[PDB]
C-alpha cells in the first residue's frame, strides 16, 4: 500500500546549519509575490513525501 | 499592428534593453508573466530575444 508517510523538507528559505532540526511547516514562496498561506501558483509545500 | 493570424515578429539582440520603463509604465495594464519574474528583467540577460 506504500509508506508515503515519510516526508522530507524540499523548500527552505535558505541553507540550514550543522545540527538543526526542521519541523516548522509553512507555505514556501516560489516567486516574487506574497503567499498568505495559500498553495496555488508560485507558492508551494515545503515538504514532499 | 497586425491581426493575430498574421502576428508581427521582431528580433532583439546585441543591445542593452530597458525593461523597467515597460514595467512602471501605467499605459500598459497587463505585464503578466510568471516564468519570468516581472521585477528583474534587467537581471535576465539572454540572446536572440
Amino acid at each position: 500500500g506504500g509508506n508515503y508517510n515519510y516526508r522530507y523538507r524540499l523548500f527552505r528559505k535558505s541553507n540550514l546549519k550543522p545540527f538543526e532540526r526542521d519541523i516548522s511547516t509553512e507555505i514556501y514562496q516560489a516567486g516574487s509575490t506574497p503567499c498568505n498561506g495559500v498553495q496555488g501558483f508560485n507558492c508551494y509545500f515545503p515538504l514532499q513525501s | 499592428f497586425a491581426s493575430v493570424y498574421a502576428w508581427n515578429r521582431k528580433r532583439i539582440s546585441n543591445c542593452v534593453a530597458d525593461y523597467s520603463v515597460l514595467y512602471n509604465s501605467a499605459s500598459f495594464s497587463t505585464f503578466k508573466c510568471y516564468g519570468v519574474s516581472p521585477t528583474k528583467l534587467n537581471d535576465l540577460c539572454f540572446t536572440n530575444v
